[PDB]
DNA sequence: CACACACT
DNA sequence: AGTGTGTTTTTTTTT
């Protein structure tokens, strides 16, 4: 058909992955795209290739995520971990979440997808041991789910608010939440004259 | 007791919330007082539904379920003090005042979350009040329990009351004590035990089993015992579907005394209140309700002559034809008057009909229809039951410890319509036993050490196949059936069913079956599997509480047995005797000399026909109709 | 060592929390599952345990009897850590462990006097199942005169049972702590009996049977007459013959040797896919003849006979009329003909096809109570109702042999039962009626 | 609600008890007896899609509906006792839709309140069940049986999203 | 009772849509249930006949519109219910048609027996319209382009079935049975559409 | 659980 | 004076 029903209801995890790929990211080159004053330019409409024309091996460079992953598949790219990804930041966020059962922590919504992709490919470049990072992010996911559950006790027909919930979790939750919410709205409207 | 007192206060707030309850208690007390002035004193039993009080206090209603052993005790204490502060008639029966009359709490409706079934009952839900409806095979006899001991030495002027609630009635699990009645009391005082003023509660160990059909295939019914102590004593007979509201409790220390140590734990359901519902498909416990609207109904039709035929048509609507047979079974259903005489000779008003039919003549279903139509409905086949077992089993029971009377069908038979199928196959010893005990309607049961005679008066329908596959007219009827005329004459009606087949009638049967088959059951999806579910009946206890509808018809006819008591009327008497003139000495050899039995049979038949008319006495129309139907049956037409 | 035991508990929780494959911690997955549906039970594979840490597995093997309660406590603490907010007895029921071994199975026969209190792997067919028996997870007591009330949490991991408390324990007596059976928390147990490996067929040896016990998330999983591959510790307790005690098994995991799924509660293990191709076969009329031909291999024809067999096995629909009546669904097919014509062979094949009922023979079946026999129980002199063949056949399409050879009189009692689709018994003063859907 | 919705039509088709406040000739075919006309004060189940209009049409409505056992007081009692326990599908495969139509016809807040409460409780339980993922459970299937078909659809979609996620992050 | 026939029809249609929906993969369109359709056709004709009898009914003696016109309006209700049931069934059919067109003719029940003529040319012209959308503008993108986000252009693929050489844009490629081939994503996708490739 | 014996 | 220990034929069912 024009569009499968499941697709129009919610964004697929692969679509989330694509969106995250559209994000920029800090990396290190292993190629000096700069040409000595003493070829072929990338010429991208979606992203300024001037930076892409300007990489030098092992220098500060920011690029969009998907090209970074593409080049990281090759030996020519080195990825930079985010600051929140650092184990100390993870521990602080865990402590915050334990401290504040009411609400969530200001995580970068795409953090789940970022963690997935980096674990898939950037396993090498993690300064911190990767397995502990996996465990910590798993625990954060669990805690966020539990905090959701208490929110489910407080589902309302009027207003639902989510301050710091990640894009992945809100996407996977949207179908059921919207169904329940709109059903409550319809019930109330029928109650009203 | 601070939490206990708080729960007492909350229960008082409940009583304040629902006046009707205190009003019912008020009506109970005045009922107690006037009857005391006059019997039948209802106990201090008070019934409050789970759906009741659920509204004003979610917390209290929940905690009743979660911790009944902590909620009901204070609730009943508050109930009692409210009643005694509100009965306002303390002086009469001052002797029983000291003995004290506990006020009891009951419930209505289905817990659902708590009330599921005996089989579904597991230890995971224990010490919480639940309800299950089940069949009870075992009932223990009553034994009073002396919880409040009255004992007193004349010199003291004290009248000590040492009250002991060891295991059963207690909910706090008070320590066991023997109640020795020390002959020194405290100050060397004789301490005479004063009989009376002492509480006694007749204990019952009653074990309840699940449905055979609800039990999955290959699974024996699950059984659990319940306790009844001079509060709920003996509404129900063994083998009856009954809903009990009980708490899941454990005793015997789980058997973990000192070491074997893997033995199971002793648990049991103690039931505060019980709702007996033994009616088929969860009806009205075979107790048809009555309203003045329903009372005035039907009657106007009873004036019309066709009402009898309408009732006949209503019976076995799934069967085609057999209109005279349906009239006969209708006459069966209505019960005749048991004429009594100032001697051992008591005339029987029971209706007994024997029928012989080809296989698959629907008579089996007919017997089944009589079953599901009758209240008691004691039915089986010739091979279905052991004759001695159904009549009386004089074997001992190990728990009882001595010789026991066990009448499988007989004691169940009396005071209710009963059925028997394939009596030709029935054990001949059972046949000779039923002979003359169904004539005299009483069994001496003098067999073995027990000699007590128990009455067995009931209405019985017999459906035995011919000795040959089908009745052959060339063969004699007694050649066609080997059952001797002994007590075969003692059948108020005799019937022969022959599956002869005619194009018109064959088409009629076929069309009837076609209508019955393609018909989707009431409601449901057309492409929906059969459900025959439990019906999830929330209503429990007082919550449960020209064509004519069938259960409505049954209620009407039961009301008739309750009310219509016709007496043999003189013009009907003359019609009867005028028939009998030639009936006993009929020139036509209809076989089975009618003798004196058939006169009484026709008497009963005319009486029940008058009962159809609802007349307070018999009429000659009843007599002539009965005679016409009898000659119809005897000619075989 | 109690601190050391707590350290071992911590090591086990480190196992479960940090054992993953492909970033997937299956243990927390099943944990959250058992949180969503509140089954306080956990399944673990010892191969995984060895892979993560041999030492913990070895400590397990040394004396599982007391290692298991520590593991249960660890799982309970883990559940408290995960599924309960931080700083937010009997508040959370303890989770119980489930294990799959995949090691060798010593036969029930030839079990040694050794292996006492040792985890073992076996297989056998159930001959009997016990009713549920609660077990005091938590015990509530009070010191009688001293009035001191205390808590006890006894595990079913010793031997037999723990004796009742003695002395005041902060004279109050040799057992002041009278158990108040209200706060005390119980879990049901069920006893099992396995026949020794019907395939083993020890020639001339009567099949030995051992007793078992099951926990609340193990009980009632399987029925008698069904073979199960069991993984439970070898267990010994005193029945009440010197220094000889009852041998039994405390089960840590249950697996079906017959491998047949449990009572089908309409949960589609075939799922939408397999039933979709099932309907496609129903959609294609040729598949009807496919089923026809497939039945009775090597029969060489008789195809309409096989069609009739398929239709009978297919089950006639029982319609319940709004009237007290009810259309009879099942039918019973009659097999008359010359001997040596694979008739009994075909019956056996059909019964093998559909085990909802049981193949029998007339002489082999007891003449009295073919539908349901009445037997005197050893501990109750009353003759109880034992389920006969058509009790088992109820809910199943049943094949029985030698109808002609059978005595006719009781076969008369069969036609009525099948006609009514129930089995009505009032013999011996017992008026039980059981359904016969066969 | 969707006009082309299948459940819309199905719920509309269900017959409901209607008492005839009018005795109008010619409508006997509605009782499959076209020759016999309609008589006054007669109760009769009639399809909901007909029924709600027939209640609407009338001054005094020509035909009056009856309080369904579908909406009997014991129904609400069972709901309030335990929303989870009740097998809604056994009560109806379209109970929620029928309640919606009734409330649009009759704005009873208390019925709306209890319906909302039941829906909420089944919503938490459905979230629990959908979040549970195989790597099936009998209790989940039993719950599925206890649910209305539309509830089953919500569970299907939610569990489908869960499965998509779990297959996504846990494997390439 | 009249819509009851339509009720069975719509129950059948809901069964079909459940059957298709539960399987993410394509479900061959079930046989067109023209039996029930024609039954409803006669019912509506006879329904129209009874409406005419109501008009003639009045012209003669049923002049009590309160009664007669009420009866006619009721008939109208019945016929509208039947019509709406048929519309829902037909719309569901057409949704399946569009789905199958996109999945087979756009991505590349082949038999039309399950399908009636009218809807046969309906689906044919719908496919033509889809091509027209592909035609002219928007030709750059595939109107039936894969809705999955593209993971990696270069992937190795083993040949599912041997079909000889098939020309790509620039590289020769022989479909030798079970041969790995690591190339751009367009060609491998289009051959997956024919299924000649596999395993990703 | 709890009360007569046989020494404790 | 320690402390321990004991009491609740029949009838089917084969055959
Ligand atoms: N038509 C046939 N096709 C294949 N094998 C057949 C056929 N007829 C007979 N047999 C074989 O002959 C054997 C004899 O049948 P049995 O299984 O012993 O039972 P049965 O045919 O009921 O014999 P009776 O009547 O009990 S002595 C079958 O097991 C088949 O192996
Ligand atoms: N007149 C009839 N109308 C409808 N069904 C009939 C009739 N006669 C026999 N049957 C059918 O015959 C079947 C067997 O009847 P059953 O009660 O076993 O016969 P019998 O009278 O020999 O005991 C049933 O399905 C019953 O409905
Ligand atoms: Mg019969
Ligand atoms: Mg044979
Ligand atoms: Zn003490």
């Amino acid at each position: 058909m024009s569009l499968p029903a499941h697709l129009q209801q919610t964004f697929s995890p692969e679509e989330i992955q694509f969106i995250v790929e559209n994000e920029p990211i800090k990396i290190f080159p292993r190629i000096t795209t700069r040409q000595k004053i003493r070829h072929t330019r990338w010429q991208l409409i979606t992203t300024d290739d001037k930076a892409l024309n300007n990489m030098v091996a092992m220098r500060s460079t920011e690029v969009v995520l998907w090209i970074a992953l593409l080049l990281k598949q090759q030996s020519k790219c080195s990825i930079v971990a985010p600051q929140w990804l650092t184990t100390k930041e993870l521990d602080r966020k865990i402590q915050y979440e334990k401290t504040h059962p009411d609400r969530f922590s200001e995580l970068p919504w795409n953090w789940l997808v970022l963690a997935r992709i980096l674990f898939n490919k950037a396993k090498d470049d993690f300064h911190d041991p990767i397995h502990e990072l996996r465990g910590k992010i798993q625990d954060l996911r669990e805690i966020r789910q539990i905090k959701v559950l208490k929110g489910l006790k407080y589902l309302n027909e009027s207003h639902l608010q989510l301050d710091n919930l990640s894009l992945l979790e809100i996407n996977e939750l949207r179908p059921f939440i919207t169904e329940i919410m709109d059903k409550l709205r319809e019930i109330h409207t029928a109650s009203l004259t | 007791d601070a939490v206990f007192g708080d729960r007492v206060r909350r229960f008082q707030e409940f009583l304040d919330t629902f006046t009707s309850y205190r009003d019912s208690v008020r009506s109970i007390q005045v009922y107690n007082s006037n009857n005391a002035a006059n019997l039948n004193i209802l106990p201090h039993r008070i019934i409050i539904s789970l759906d009741d009080l659920r509204e004003f206090d979610r917390s209290f209603w929940s905690g009743i379920l979660v911790e009944p052993a902590y909620f009901i005790p204070p609730a009943e204490k508050a109930l009692t003090d409210l009643a005694d502060s509100m009965d306002d008639v303390p002086h009469p029966n001052a002797s029983a005042v000291s003995s004290r009359h506990p006020w009891k709490l009951s419930f209505k409706g289905s817990f659902g979350a708590h009330a599921l079934s005996p089989r579904t009952l597991t230890a995971q839900h224990l010490n919480k009040l639940v309800s299950v409806e089940g069949i009870v095979t075992k009932t223990s006899l009553v034994r009073p329990k002396l919880i409040r001991s009255v004992h007193y030495a004349a010199k003291t002027g004290r009248f000590h009351y040492r009250d002991y609630t060891d295991a059963t009635t207690t909910l706090t699990t008070r320590i066991p004590t023997p109640a020795i009645y020390p002959t020194e009391d405290t100050e060397g005082n004789k301490l005479t035990t004063e009989y009376g003023y002492s509480t006694f509660i007749d204990h019952q160990r009653i074990t309840v089993q699940e449905m055979p059909e609800m039990a999955p295939a290959g699974q024996l019914p699950r059984s659990i015992d319940v306790i009844l102590d001079d509060d709920l004593v003996d509404k129900t007979k063994p083998g009856d579907r009954v809903n009990v509201v009980g708490v899941f409790k454990s005793l015997g220390a789980g058997g973990m005394n000192q070491s074997n140590t893997l033995i199971g734990f002793k648990t049991l359901i103690l039931g505060n209140t019980v709702y007996p519902l033994h009616a088929r498909s969860t009806g009205v416990a075979a107790r048809q309700m009555l309203t003045d609207f329903d009372i005035r109904n039907i009657n106007k039709l009873s004036k019309k002559k066709d009402i009898f035929d309408i009732l006949s048509q209503s019976l076995a609507p799934s069967i085609y034809g057999h209109d005279h047979i349906k009239k006969a079974i209708l006459l069966m259903l209505m019960g005749g008057v048991e004429k009594n005489l100032e001697n051992g000779s008591h005339l029987r008003g029971d209706i007994n009909i024997l029928m012989v039919g080809d296989p698959s003549t629907a008579k089996s279903q007919l017997l089944r229809f009589v079953l599901n139509t009758a209240s008691l409905a004691i039915a089986t086949t010739g091979r279905g039951s052991s004759g001695v077992g159904l009549t009386a089993a004089v074997t001992t029971d190990r728990e009882t410890g001595e010789r026991r009377l066990e009448a499988g069908a007989m004691v169940l038979a009396d005071r209710g319509v009963v059925c028997i199928d394939e009596f030709d196959k029935m054990t001949d010893v059972d046949r000779v036993a039923i002979h003359e005990v169904m004539e005299q309607q009483t069994v001496t049961i003098a067999k073995a050490g027990i000699h007590t005679t128990l009455n067995a008066r009931c209405s019985v329908i017999a459906a035995a196949n011919p000795v040959f596959g089908q009745y052959d007219v060339n063969r004699d009827p007694h050649q066609n059936i080997a059952l001797p005329d002994s007590l075969l004459s003692r059948f108020d009606l005799l019937f022969v069913v022959t599956d002869d087949i005619n194009e018109i009638r064959d088409r009629s049967i076929s069309e009837h079956v076609l209508r019955t088959h393609r018909y989707l059951p009431p409601g449901y999806l057309e492409g929906e599997p059969v459900r025959e579910r439990l019906n999830l009946s929330l209503a429990v206890g007082e919550d449960a509480d020209k064509l004519v509808t069938i259960p409505f018809l049954r209620k009407y006819v039961q009301y008739a047995k309750e009310r219509v008591i016709p007496q043999l009327t003189q013009e009907a008497i003359n019609v009867i005797v005028k028939n009998y003139t030639d009936l006993r000495n009929d020139d036509n050899t209809k076989k089975s000399p009618i003798t004196a039995r058939t006169l009484e049979t026709l008497i009963r038949l005319a009486t029940a026909h008058a009962k159809v008319r609802l007349s307070k006495t018999v009429n000659k129309v009843d007599a002539k109709v009965a005679a016409n139907l009898l000659r119809f049956a005897l000619l075989g037409e | 060592n109690d601190d050391d035991n707590t350290e071992i508990i911590k090591s086990f929780k480190n196992f479960i929390l940090e054992f993953r494959l492909d970033s997937q911690f299956i243990y927390r997955d099943q944990l959250r599952n058992n949180i969503l549906v509140k089954n306080y039970s956990l399944t673990v594979n010892m191969e995984h345990l060895i892979g993560y840490n041999e030492d913990i597995y070895k400590k397990l093997s040394d004396e599982p009897s007391d290692i298991i309660p520590l593991f249960e406590t660890a799982i309970t603490q883990v559940a408290k850590r995960i599924s309960i907010l931080s700083r937010a007895l009997n508040s959370l029921p303890t989770f119980q462990l489930i294990l799959n071994s995949n090691a060798n199975q010593i036969p029930l026969r030839d079990l040694d006097s050794e292996h006492v209190s040792k985890i073992v792997r076996l297989s056998g067919i159930i001959i009997s199942t016990s009713v549920l028996s609660s077990r005091a997870t938590y015990l509530s007591i009070m010191c009688r005169n001293c009035r001191h009330t205390t808590s006890i949490t006894i595990n079913n991991f010793n031997s037999n049972t723990v004796s009742l408390p003695r002395s005041c324990l902060s004279n109050c007596g040799p057992d002041p702590y009278i158990i108040i059976h209200e706060s005390s928390k119980f879990i049901d147990q069920q006893f099992l009996k396995l026949q020794e490996i019907p395939e083993l067929v020890p020639v001339g040896e009567m099949p030995r049977n051992l007793t078992m016990t099951c926990d609340r998330y193990l009980t009632n999983k399987v029925i008698p007459g069904t073979r199960v591959t069991i993984v439970g510790i070898y267990s010994i307790y005193n029945s009440k013959g010197v220094a000889i005690r009852t041998p039994y098994i405390k089960i840590l995991g249950i697996q079906s040797d017959v491998e047949t799924s449990s009572i089908w509660n309409s949960v589609t293990m075939f799922t939408e896919e397999e039933e979709e191709e099932f309907l496609q076969l129903s959609r294609n009329p040729k598949l009807y003849e496919i089923l026809t031909n497939s039945i009775a291999p090597s029969i060489f024809g008789n195809e309409d006979i096989k069609k009739a067999i398929v239709c009978l096995l297919m089950g006639g629909s029982k319609k319940i009329l709004p009237d007290g009546m009810r259309l009879r669904g099942d039918i019973n097919v009659l097999l008359l003909g010359d001997p040596g014509t694979a008739k009994s062979q075909l019956l056996k094949f059909v019964e093998k096809v559909s085990p909802i009922a049981v193949y029998t023979s007339g002489k082999g079946s007891s003449a009295a109570g073919l539908t349901a026999s009445v037997q005197r129980d050893p501990m109750t002199r009353e003759f109880y109702l034992e389920g006969g063949a058509m009790v088992l056949a109820d809910g199943g399409v049943v094949c029985i042999d030698e109808f002609d050879k059978m005595r006719d009189e009781d076969r008369v009692a069969i036609h009525e039962a099948m006609e009514q689709q129930t089995i009505s018994i009032a013999k011996a003063g017992i008026t039980t009626v059981l359904n016969s859907r066969t | 609600m969707g006009y082309y919705d299948i459940d819309d039509v199905l719920a509309d088709g269900t017959e409901f008890p209607c008492k005839f406040q009018y005795d109008i000739p010619g409508l006997g075919y509605l009782e499959n007896n076209p020759g016999r006309p309609i008589t006054k004060n007669t109760k009769l189940s009639l399809p909901l899609w007909l029924a709600r209009i027939l209640a609407i049409v009338g001054p005094v409505p020509f035909v009056e509906l009856l309080p369904p056992d579908m909406f009997s007081t014991k129904v609400m009692n069972a709901i309030k006792t335990d929303p989870v326990a009740l097998d809604l599908h056994s009560i109806n495969s379209h109970f929620f839709s029928l309640a919606i139509k009734w409330i649009m016809l009759f704005s009873e807040k208390e019925l709306a309140n209890v319906v909302s409460e039941l829906l909420l409780q089944r919503a938490q339980e459905l979230n629990h069940h959908a979040s549970s993922l195989s790597i099936t459970n009998i209790a989940t299937s039993t719950f599925l049986l206890k649910l209305e078909e539309m509830e089953k659809e919500i569970y299907k979609k939610s569990h489908e999203s869960y499965k998509d996620t779990k297959r996504w992050m846990f494997k390439k | 009772m009249y819509g009851d026939l339509g009720n069975k029809l719509v129950l059948e249609a809901k069964r079909t849509k459940q059957l298709y929906a539960r399987s993410n993969q394509d479900v061959n369109l079930p046989m067109y249930h023209e039996d029930i359709i024609r039954n409803i056709l006669k019912e509506v004709s006879n329904l129209r006949k009874n409406t005419e009898y109501l008009k003639e009914q009045q012209q003669l003696g049923m002049l009590d519109d309160k009664v007669a016109k009420c009866q006619y309006f009721v008939t109208l209700l019945c016929m509208e219910r039947n019509k709406r049931c048929l519309l829902a069934y037909q719309r569901l059919r057409t949704d399946i048609l569009d789905s199958m067109a996109w999945n087979n003719n756009g991505l590349d029940q082949q038999d039309t027996n399950n399908l009636s003529h009218q809807e046969q040319e309906y689906l044919k012209e719908y496919c033509d319209l889809i091509t027209d959308l592909k035609s002219g503008d928007l030709v750059d993108i595939d109107l039936s382009g894969s809705l999955v986000p593209p993971s990696d252009v270069f992937i190795d693929v083993r040949v599912l079935k041997d079909a000889g050489e098939i020309q790509t844009e620039y590289g020769v490629f022989n479909l030798i049975k079970d041969s790995q081939f690591f190339v751009r994503q367009s060609d491998v996708e289009r051959l997956i559409q024919q299924g000649y490739l596999q395993k990703i």
